[PDB]
């Protein structure tokens, strides 16, 4: 039971919902793919007036 | 009343062995569902989170 405990701990990790992926890597994964997007536009941006 | 009196006595002794195979048998039976509930757990670790993630 101790076993059951702590196995579902350490995978749920205070979330309901299922944690497969290194949640703080993941939203570090997120922040990137988001200035990523923002360099892009401004990037695409100088493109078009270009 | 003797009767009586011996009847009830020994209806306890005769019922708590029913009992004693209930509590084994759910004891057996906490027993597999841990086991299951261990075996998707690491399923969940291993395969799902730990190689393939």
């Amino acid at each position: 039971n101790k076993d059951v405990d702590m196995l579902c701990d350490t995978l749920y990790q205070g979330g309901n919902q299922l944690l497969l992926s290194d949640q703080e890597l993941t939203e570090q994964f997120h922040k990137v793919e988001s200035q990523l997007n923002k360099l892009n536009h401004l990037l695409t941006d100088i493109l078009a007036d270009v | 009343v003797l009767v009586g009196e011996q009847q009830q006595c020994q209806d306890a002794k005769s019922q708590q062995k029913e009992q004693m195979l209930l509590l084994e048998k759910k004891s057996a039976a906490y027993s597999q569902v841990l086991l299951r509930c261990l075996t998707l757990l690491q399923r969940l670790l291993q395969e799902h989170r730990l190689k393939t993630q």
